[PDB]
RNA sequence: GUGAGAUUGUGAAGGGAUCUCGCAGGUAUCGUGAGGGAAGUAUGGGGUAGUACGAGAGGAACUCCCAUGCCGUGCCUCUAGUUUCUGGGGUUUGUCGAACGGCAAGUGCCCCGAAGCCAUCGCACGGUGGUUCUCGGCUGAACGCCUCUAAGCCAGAAGCCAAUCCCAUGUCCAGAUGCCCAC
RNA sequence: AUCGAAUCGCCACCUACAAGACUGGAGCUUGCUCCCUCGAAGGCGCCAAGUAUAUUCAUGAUCACAAGAAA
RNA sequence: AGCGACGUCGCUUUUUGAUCCUUCGAUGUCGGCUCUUCCUAACCUAGCGCCGCAGAAGACGCUAAGGGUUGGAUUGUUCACCCACUGACAGGGAACGUGAGCUGGGUUUAGACCGUCGUGAGACAGGUUGGUUUUACCCUACUUAGCUGGAAAUUGCGAGAAAAGAUUAUCCGCGCAAAGCGGAGGCAGUCCGUCUGGGUCUGCCGUUCGGUGGCAUGUGCUUGGCGCUGCCAUCUC
RNA sequence: UUAGGGAUAUGUGGCGUCAAAACUUAUGGGCUCAUUCUCGAUACGUGAAAAGGGUGUUGGUGGAUAAAUCCACCGGCCCCGAAAAUGGAUGACGCUUAAGCCCAAUUAGUGGUUGCCCAUUAUUCCUUUGGUAAGGGCGGAAACAAACGGAGAAAGUGUAGCCCUUCCGAUGUAGAUGUGGCCUGGAGGUUAGGACGAAGCUUAUGGCGUGAGCCUAAGAUGGACCGGCCUCUAGUGCAGAUCUUGGUUGGCGUAGCAAAGAUCUAACGGAGAUAUACAACAUGCAACGUUGGAUACUGGAGCGGGGAAGGAUUUCGUGCCAACGGCACUCGU
RNA sequence: AAGUUUGAAAAGCACUUUGGAAAGAGAGUGAAAUAGAACCUGAAGUCGUGACAAAGACAAUGGAAGUACCUCCAUUUCAACGGCCAGAACCAGCCCUACUGCAUUAUCCUGUCGGGGGUCAAAAUCCGGCGGGCAAAAGUGCAAGAAUUUUGGGUCUUGG
């Protein structure tokens, strides 16, 4: 007989099964659709999470009760050093699939990105890419690199660009990775022979983020959500937890099925999980795209505070510690916690729209602590509400 | 490689020649679905190895929209309670062939799955087969014989593309390729052919007398 | 063939024969994606407009813009909840002679409390093509006219299929590559 | 290297395509006449590299997996 | 349009009967809560036909089950009624779904009271208050979590590429290709047998690699540091 | 309509694949197109459909006006009428020049006259067994050594059947009976075996019987009894009773051993270690007692000191660790 | 509940050796120690261990019928030889296939003349009259035609 009163089910059965991802990385499952007119250009890029900050700015929306006004959005900040673009491969087309054709690697390659195929690599013999770096050269391998190449050429329909993280360039001691995360990127745009006169030139040679996101753009970030363990079945799915006087429990659910099917259906929530699941969120609009405290500081600094300050928080990044290199700020939370890697890919989504249409002009960028309450944005602010201290009219006596 | 090293090893430490066993291959265009699986499924069983080849072009009797309803009330059968396990549904026509032969035989016994996995189905023509022998055509399975030219009927590629099988352009793309790719190799032999077609004729002058006049008799002259 | 090992019921040591097994992969990465899952849905306000319509009384809607309800996937900057950090302070009884330091009351109790976790109690994001039904048509006979149909065609629903999204080669991928072996 | 194997048609002329209310070419009279290559043939292989004067074959002892293996 | 009497033909199994086929060495027997799914005879949501459709509101019908379908007072209630919101508060199935999921208000015991009936013990499908809700560690299902073989689905040696274009020779790049084109280290000693050829070793000199010593530029970039290219030279290869 | 087998032929049902037969037969005639429970297609099996409708198509009957046409009515197939709850069913795939419906045929106006497949059926052949069974032979015809054509022949219900030829039947619950019919403990007889290995036991030990069963082989089993045959005799044949008793077993190294707060360190004891084929951790782990020290509990209604009921050597000292104190003991009631 | 029944006799394992001990490895007694204390025989069931057979998920077993590899159990054969395996001839029986005659035709055959019909004109389909007759063959009804009567096949479905 008919349930008495009908509800929404709980969860999402599209995200099924909830299990545990193969990676950490966060690939992107697919790219945008060529344009073949726009000139070749690479779609998405790996970058690691430091934290969250808000931000004031002056919203330009006109029809809205917001329309000029200032409105606080709390901003992720994701810093980006630059990827090295090791390889080039290149995809025929198969009435089952694509498949790949060949793969044509640059000439040098750090022990960064060779770090990953060893598991020990400071007891290892150290030998990987050792015979091609030496094959490369000479006649018989500056042959076989032009025919793939020609391959690419005449066979291929997508080509894609082997890059990776560059982890000294990053220098972070809670990452502790010393192995180079390494994805393909693909180069969207133009014929098929002008993305290899493109991705040829990049071999061996770096790529900051601003070349491949603009400012106020939008991009959607492929991700690795955090992970809990074994959750019950509240915490996994919606399921409006029992009654107080429940024998055996109360946060279970009841009733898990009919006589007939006589089976547990898939539909029914059950209990476990409840994981680092790899997730792809969409329309994340990217606020600023940073620069390296080294180049250019005063990061968090605009045309309206005109403090010297930087975008990484008194006393840094809770469990992260200082951005060093160029980052990426986007607005609103992106899945997985602190320090992982993640990918921004060129937004798939059609965007036409006031909202994702728009010029991001901020005014404030809160540098506060975010042990505690910090009330303090820069270091001077502080030593101003003190001033000399106990500990202060000490040191001065080491003069 | 899919060999082994070892059978690769074998056969280079026996030496021998390569080897390509006795297969047929039927082309399918305009074939009827259900009579030319029949007819495949009995050879299936007396031992021979068959490549199947254009399913996208097989056809089945009566209109587009029916066949695509048949197709869609076939979907919507599956495991209601875990359908990772329910009936799975293939789209892509080389797929809807090997079904259709495979229901027709007695696949839960090893010699059911002995003679289907003889069996080897494509879209299009792929270059694994495009040059070796020569097509064949199983003449009760044709349509111009079958189906009166009265009746609708369907290409079996057409009424798959809108289903879930979005191959249908990337090979209507490779057929396009090869059939230029092979009719510019075909009238580039006419010179060739012309040559023996005239060396028969010229040939059965200087030929010994008393032998053209067999030839004239059980008529090859 | 070559390497290894066995032939264990009633002693030891020989030799012979025979049987079984190994004899080429291993390990590391980037990907394809068949099949299966599948998701966003609904309202209000601005405006159109006191307009269409109507004797009047009355009184709509689309493009567009802005919000919200329900659901979904997240997140912890903010605000809120939580504190076994027994963190800092207070405080009652007992207790080490007093003080200091504490300690016992299964965390004595009280106020504040970071990190973490977390709330429609906070914050972010949630979209694209096609085939069709119903129906309205075009051309047009059967049937000298007529007719949306008999042949052909157009337009076309929150339905159905694919894109996106989730797991993915027992879908045994002769997809690509790193390195050592074997041939 | 075990291994002794069941299989017994080769091809760089088939291995291109299309149509079947139609495909050799044509004329008015539109179902007949006329023209051509005559509209019913992938080639080759089947024991002298070629149809003619030749030339080892046994005793593997009447059948036996063909005791044969690069057309 | 919308209805439609007197008649008449069916469908459904969400009513109650009728029967008594299965279960009495036992299928846990009302209702709510929870949770999922299915059906369509469609309440809202999408598209449309028609009207006694001017507009507004609505009637009737068609495709359509993707989505949605509430907060409470009283009642053990299912049912029912009223309050309030809403775009709507549609009808149902799944052993009248759902008790090793719960709850135990009802029914259905032992105590007890009343009414009616009986001489009486006691009865009542009447009323009342109180009255134990047991077990999963097995198999499957399901939810996550690992290990691992395998195409003759473990064997056969039983050979099939969603490959490429040719005989031991293409040596390679290009070309749909035809046509046609640009580019190919050499010398001196060895073994072995098919146009001289093959198979290696060795001596000799070269190009493209290789790794040692000096000088700039591009890139990145520290915890003034980490690393790579670049020209020349030498060395090794 | 069923004894155990072979052949040929068939019945009901069939010949597109599953699946034997038209490798999709004919040189047979018509009719049918059916868009989400998907046209139809095994009688019995409403194991699904009606009334009513249709200028879908294909036939027919009646009347009428004259280049053919029009009106009424009646069929065939097909369509609408036709809405249920897990995904699902002509049996599945599928079929449309049917692999659908009606009718018809047998290699097709070419000669008349049996296309093909499948039964525990029919016909026939072989083998068995039983008859209300039928018949024959049974007075030894004669001859006949090894060495270098043989052997039986019983006057008989039943046997390894006295022999032979013939004919018919042969399945079966409850039940009835038959057997010269199998097994078991014993008693009367008879004939044998056994330390050169009895009963018992074990075996990919074979042989015989339709069967109960028998018998031989082997034991690198055993250590003293025992077989056949006639007759007698009975506590005489096991798989099942929620059968009885003993044992074992999967579940399973699983549930679990979670009230009463709690132990720690050093030295000494002890087999219980500091246990190793080019340093120490990475290769002897955990656990025990006593003494000292630390910390903590009981908190005078006490894990304090004494008695009754009840127990009766648990008391005490030395030794001791097999079992016992559901973990451990070097300790102990 | 429980044979305490080791063996003929305790000859009830001295001694060496590893172990804290229990015990283990040796040795010794005895015909047997796999008669070592519960000790004769030592079953079923379940478990371990070496070897080996393989094996997909159809729960497993089961029927029938082969084959693969073992077995070494049985019987048989080993030379003017066979009870084994093959072919080929002939004989009886059985089965199958090929080979054909007797009747029958008339609502017919074929002339011709009248119609009648059509066509440019004819013929034909069609009705009637009058002649003649055999469509010489018909999908008419019955069929007996000796298959070594110097030549049909099969019998691994029978026996020689």
């Amino acid at each position: 007989s008919h349930c008495k009163f009908e509800h929404p089910r709980h969860g999402h059965l599209g995200f099924l099964p909830r299990k545990r991802s193969r990676q950490i990385r966060g690939r992107a499952r697919a790219f945008p659709k060529d344009d073949a007119t726009q000139k070749p250009h690479l779609t998405s890029f790996m970058v690691f999470k430091a934290g969250m900050t808000h931000i004031v700015r002056d919203v330009d929306r006109p029809g809205s009760k917001v329309n000029k006004k200032e409105v606080v959005e709390p901003v992720t900040i994701l810093e980006a050093p630059p990827m090295v673009i090791v390889g080039i491969v290149g995809y025929r087309q198969t009435p089952v699939g694509l498949k790949t054709i060949g793969t044509v690697w640059a000439h040098h390659t750090s022990v960064e990105f060779r770090r990953r195929y060893y598991k020990n690599w400071k007891q290892s013999a150290q030998l990987a890419f050792s015979r091609q770096k030496q094959f490369a050269n000479t006649k018989e391998g500056k042959v076989a690199e032009a025919r793939t190449l020609n391959a690419f050429a005449k066979k291929a329909s997508v080509i894609r660009v082997i890059a990776h993280t560059q982890l000294r360039k990053l220098r972070n001691h809670r990452v502790g990775v010393k192995k180079a995360h390494v994805q393909e990127i693909q180069v969207n745009g133009g014929s098929v022979a002008a993305k290899i006169a493109l991705a040829k030139s990049l071999l061996e040679k770096e790529v900051r983020v601003d070349s491949v996101f603009q400012q106020s753009e939008a991009c959607d970030v492929c991700s690795v959500t955090k992970g809990h363990g074994t959750e019950g079945v509240v915490k996994r799915w919606g399921v409006a937890c029992l009654p107080r006087k429940t024998h055996r429990g109360l946060r279970k659910v009841a009733c898990i099925g009919a006589w007939h099917p006589a089976r547990v259906m898939y539909t029914v929530a059950r209990a476990g999980q409840h994981g680092y699941h790899h997730r792809t969120q969409l329309n994340k609009k990217i606020y600023q795209i940073g620069r390296s405290v080294a180049v250019e500081p005063n990061q968090a600094t605009t045309t309206y505070d005109l403090t010297a300050k930087t975008i990484t928080p008194m006393g840094g990044f809770v469990g992260y510690g200082t951005v060093r290199n160029d980052y990426v700020m986007l607005k609103g939370s992106v899945s997985g916690p602190r320090r992982r890697v993640m990918t921004l890919r060129r937004p798939m989504a059609p965007q036409t729209s006031r909202q994702l249409k728009e010029k991001i002009v901020l005014k404030f960028i809160d540098t506060s602590s975010k042990i505690g309450h910090g009330r303090f944005q820069t270091k001077k602010e502080k030593n101003q509400w003190f001033g000399p201290l106990k500990k202060d009219r000490i040191r001065r006596e080491e003069r | 490689a899919f060999p082994s090293r070892k059978d690769a090893s074998r056969a280079q430490r026996k030496s021998a020649k390569k080897h390509r066993p006795e297969i047929i291959v039927i082309d399918l265009k305009d074939h009827v679905l259900g009579r030319a699986a029949a007819v495949v499924a009995k050879q299936l069983l007396l031992g021979k190895k068959i490549t199947v080849v254009r399913c996208e072009q097989l056809n089945i009797a009566g209109t587009e929209i029916r066949n695509k309803i048949k197709y869609l009330q076939y979907l919507r059968k599956r495991k209601l309670t875990n359908p990772t396990k329910g009936p799975f549904h293939h789209r892509a026509p080389s797929d809807v062939f090997v079904r259709t032969v495979r229901s027709m035989l007695p696949r839960y016994t090893k010699r059911g799955m002995k003679a289907l996995n003889s069996l080897v189905a494509y879209e299009g023509i792929p270059p694994n087969v495009v040059r070796t022998g020569g097509r064949v055509v199983i003449p009760r399975a044709q349509r111009h014989v079958c189906y009166r030219s009265e009746r609708p009927y369907t290409v079996l590629g057409n009424m798959c593309k809108h289903v879930g099988w979005k191959y249908s352009d990337v090979v209507a793309n490779l057929e396009k390729a090869r059939v230029e790719k092979a009719s510019r190799h075909h009238e580039k032999q006419a010179k060739l052919r012309d040559a023996w077609k005239s060396a028969r004729k010229e040939a059965l002058a200087k030929m010994p007398k008393h032998n053209v006049e067999v030839l004239k008799k059980f008529g090859y002259a």
